[PDB]
């Protein structure tokens, strides 16, 4: 069985993008609105399985942020309440995004 | 492609950033100098620019005729100013630090991501229903009750300028006995009164 053998720092950058809510990532390729880890990812260490374990947890967090981003999308593209509700959710994401973006620095 | 991006966001596309009169800004294809799963954010960022050009293409053509429409255009130039201001701020940043990434601009440019789609459709209603006359004073007011505080404070400014025409024609008429109109604009046409064109509030 072949594997891609990604480096180490590349994973953290990918994890930050998952936290950001962006899609179409070389890792965590969603299929049906459910983010899911790939199968050929391996590091020099971590025996190819713990990586599938640690990523599986962060993936569970991507689902929480991917679904919310799908919700905000279905409001932008006169309910006056949902539209007023996302603006609170949207406001929280910007500040949360800044902490993740700062780490990338 | 950093400086290449900012120019595309100002109304000047290139080879890496193609332009289409139907769709809008979009990444052309895959490049070896970019991350395989990074093109996503650029397409999302380009949607911010696609709105900007359709603004200018509408502003420059001024297209429908009437003073209230024309003054609504200049009113649209005032709200877009912080977009011009904030984008120029990044220039001082990258000249200082040349190693910045593409993620930071998205973190900086989130506020304008929401203001355009609400105000862009306001233009679509005008180009699709031929809103001619003072009725433009209501279409801007009908969306003025929006929930978003920034969107409310933006169209608020356009109303503060769009009324700048009504007040003038109202003053030159309610004080000197003559009306300054040549396109059936004012709501007063032995004079009479108009109701089907009178404002809402």
């Amino acid at each position: 069985d072949d594997r891609v053998l990604v480096t180490e720092t590349q994973v953290i950058r990918e994890t930050l993008w998952l936290l950001s809510g962006v899609k179409k990532l070389f890792i965590f390729q969603l299929i049906d609105g459910k983010v899911t880890v790939r199968n050929n990812i391996i590091v020099t260490h971590l025996t190819h399985s713990c990586l599938r374990s640690v990523l599986e947890q962060i993936a569970a967090y991507g689902q929480v942020v991917f679904r919310l981003q799908e919700f905000i999308d279905e409001v932008m593209g006169p309910f006056r309440t949902y539209q007023a509700f996302m603006w609170a959710l949207y406001k929280y994401f910007i500040s949360f995004k800044e902490e993740l973006a700062e780490i990338e620095k | 492609m950093i400086h290449e991006l900012l120019l595309a966001l100002s109304g000047y596309p290139g080879s890496i950033f193609t332009w289409n009169k139907r769709s809008g800004l979009q990444v052309s294809q895959d490049f070896p100098f970019l991350h395989p799963s990074e093109t996503s954010v650029l397409n999302r960022l380009c949607r911010l620019g696609t709105d900007y050009i359709r603004f200018t293409e509408f502003i420059e053509q001024y297209t429908l005729h009437g003073i209230y429409l024309r003054a609504f255009c200049t009113g649209l130039d005032s709200v877009l100013q912080p977009y011009r201001q904030a984008l120029l701020d990044l220039e001082q940043e990258f000249l200082g630090d040349p190693h910045l990434s593409i993620s930071h601009v998205n973190y900086f440019l989130d506020q304008f991501q929401l203001l355009f789609p609400s105000v862009m459709v306001v233009v679509e209603q005008i180009k699709s229903q031929k809103i001619h006359g003072c009725q433009i004073l209501e279409t801007v007011y009908k969306h003025s009750c929006g929930g978003l505080p920034p969107v409310r404070s933006a169209l608020e400014k356009i109303l503060a300028v769009c009324h700048g025409v009504m007040y003038k024609q109202l003053s030159a008429w309610m004080l000197h006995g003559l009306l300054l109109d040549q396109h059936e604009e004012f709501f007063i046409k032995q004079f009479s009164l108009r109701v089907e064109i009178l404002p809402s509030y």
